[PDB]
């Protein structure tokens, strides 16, 4: 529970994704 | 992974015992006063068990009304905190450290020269009128005028009763006004009548300036101007559609929240005082036939009278625990259903062209004007001049009680003694004024009148109240703990 | 159906009734 | 439930009782 | 003519928020999704992102 | 002025001490927020009501 690697750097975690075509805010961009 | 961290004593044992108090008391007022009938201090922790039962006896009648009293009763709690605001001090909670060292005694009222009078606010509250030199602590005055504030002030004709919340000594009342004398233990502060078509309208169509489109006056045939822009547009459009809304619903903060974001705000959060309970019921009105011969320049034998007798029953009138020093005040008011019999309902003046006529299409306009010749018509110019305002159509959701013939008021000959409706010498305008309930057209009704000074009411009060509170059962000299 | 008491004043009757708290048009007032 | 007697002066009911030998306040008074 | 202004702002803001490439002003104004390989654009295969 | 927490107690333990200006601490939060908001789902211009 404590203990853990020496891979921890940060609060925020990113999760792996397969990347999509979308249409965000003003077109598309990636 | 335990260690010593302080915590509560849990403190000493606080004793509790069950009390029945009865209280009776006897009053006599007039139609439309709010006269408060109970007061008790309550500790914090009590739980408060109520009951109340009523006598009504108004004067006698000529003749049995073809119109209704009813009775409203009203309970409340006021907390000392938010009727003063050294209470904290007091108990001895220190902006500074350690103990209070001054801390302000509850402020006094000082009675009038020559001492309060009769039918005053401090006559109901239980201070002994035309007894000069008195002083009492204020705080009571001050929660009567805060339940009128929270509760039965309009917010749109009139301004609130002054409230002070400060330490310093007040000077008592004898005075009628209805704004400043609240609080200083003057008359009674006077209900507002029901809402109906006429009591509900507003001063405006929105609450707020009229919102405009802007325009330019410059010139240098005249260059530039510029324009407004649709987004402008919508900015307007919004902003109108803001003060509607405060308009129909109220802007006071517990009715903004209710209003803007559709949320319940609890009272005692917002330092209001707290709705207890409340009944309403219509008076009993026995009719009398005349038994004696007929006598010439006499009523004849079989003519009908009338007395009113009626008991009503509060049961579960409080009913509740209380987390902090606060007073229990009980209300009552007498009041009546309006008819009028001066104006002329809107529908006889449509016809224009088309577009006065209902039509669904207009179903979603703007607020629309109540004409002076609604409520009275003069046959002169102000018949078409505004009253106040309604929501678009609402004189055909809303027909007003009227009078016709020999019952109105204004024929030489009159009958109008067999019925409560309005009377208007001038104009009524839309206002603080008009908008209270009048015992004059009630008082038309009685044998013996109340510009006679007879009191238009007699009533008997019996309260039984169960009081939870953190005393002893019998408290008996001698300490548990040295 | 006919006779009737002492009591009879008025064409409409009123109902007693608990009071609630309420928003009428224009905010509250009792 | 409306209509009563010519029997109600008061907002206040009383009730029979037996009378019993009391010891209230400050010594026994009838 | 106050109706035609409301729209002509009602379409340009359409314009800004989703893009005025023919791929994005097909799918804001009309709802529909066109081929990249019709509208002569390259063609996108897969991604991944970690 | 006794009864606050003291810094130069744990100061005299690190290598680098505050005393000469490096903060004691270094810190990292992530906020994750579910918010029910009386809002739209997207706020787009143009209105219900007129």
């Amino acid at each position: 529970k404590r203990h853990q690697w020496r891979l921890t750097h940060s609060a925020r975690s990113i999760k792996r994704a397969n990347i999509m075509p979308s249409n965000p805010r003003g077109g598309r961009r990636f | 992974a335990r260690v010593h961290d302080f915590s509560m004593f849990k403190g000493n044992h606080i004793p509790r015992s069950k009390i029945h108090i009865p209280h009776k008391t006897i009053r006599a007022f007039n139609v439309g006063e709010i006269i408060p009938i109970y007061q008790t201090p309550v500790y914090p922790g009590e739980h408060i068990k109520m009951d109340l039962t009523s006598l009504y006896r108004p004067s006698t009648f000529i003749v049995p009304p073809m119109d209704d009293l009813i009775v409203d009763t009203y309970a409340f709690a006021v907390p000392w905190r938010i009727v003063w605001k050294d209470l904290e001090k007091f108990f001895g909670e220190n902006s500074d450290s350690w103990d209070v060292k001054n801390a302000p005694p509850v402020p006094d009222i000082v009675a009038p020269s020559g001492g309060w009078d009769y039918g005053t606010l401090a006559d109901h509250f239980g201070i002994t009128p035309k007894v000069p030199g008195i002083r009492v602590k204020s705080l009571r005055f001050r929660a009567y005028a805060k339940i009128i504030n929270d509760w039965f002030r309009d917010q749109n004709l009139s301004s609130e009763c002054a409230l002070t919340l400060d330490s310093s000594n007040s000077q008592g009342s004898n005075g009628s006004n209805q704004v400043t004398d609240i609080q200083l233990g003057g008359k009674p502060y006077i209900a507002n009548k029901y809402h109906d078509y006429f009591t509900s309208c507003l001063p405006a169509p929105q609450k707020g300036a009229p919102t405009t489109l802007n325009v330019g006056g410059m010139a240098p045939d005249l260059s530039n101007a510029t324009g407004i822009s649709i987004s402008d547009l919508r900015l307007a459009i919004t902003y109108q559609h803001y003060k509607e809304m405060d308009a129909r619903g109220g802007t006071r903060y517990v009715e903004f929240t209710l209003n803007h974001f559709g949320v319940h705000t609890a009272d005692a959060r917002l330092q209001r005082s707290e709705f207890l309970g409340g009944h309403s019921q219509s008076l009993l009105v026995q009719s009398v036939p005349q038994t004696s011969s007929t006598v010439e320049k006499m009523t004849p034998q079989g003519n009908l009278a009338a007395f009113s007798e009626t008991m009503i029953q509060n049961n579960y009138l409080v009913n509740k625990t209380f987390t902090e020093h606060s007073y229990i005040i009980v209300l009552a008011v007498v009041r009546y259903k309006h008819t009028y019999q001066q104006g002329i309902e809107a529908d006889w003046f449509r016809g224009q062209d088309k577009f006065d006529m209902y039509d669904p299409l207009l179903a979603n306009i703007s607020e629309q004007p109540v004409k002076n010749r609604e409520i009275m018509v003069q046959g002169n110019s102000q018949d078409n001049e505004i009253f106040g305002f309604q929501e678009a159509w609402a004189d055909l959701r809303f027909k007003p009680n009227s009078v016709a013939g020999v019952m109105r008021s204004s024929h030489p000959q009159s009958l109008d003694y067999w019925h409560f409706a309005d009377h208007y010498a001038q104009l009524p305008k839309l206002s603080s004024e008009w908008l209270k309930e009048d015992y004059k057209n009630v008082d038309r009704t009685l044998a013996l009148k109340a510009s006679d000074n007879t009191p238009q009411l007699r009533v008997d009060f019996m309260f039984n109240t169960i009081a939870e509170k953190p005393m002893p059962l019998y408290s008996t000299p001698g300490l548990r703990r040295i």
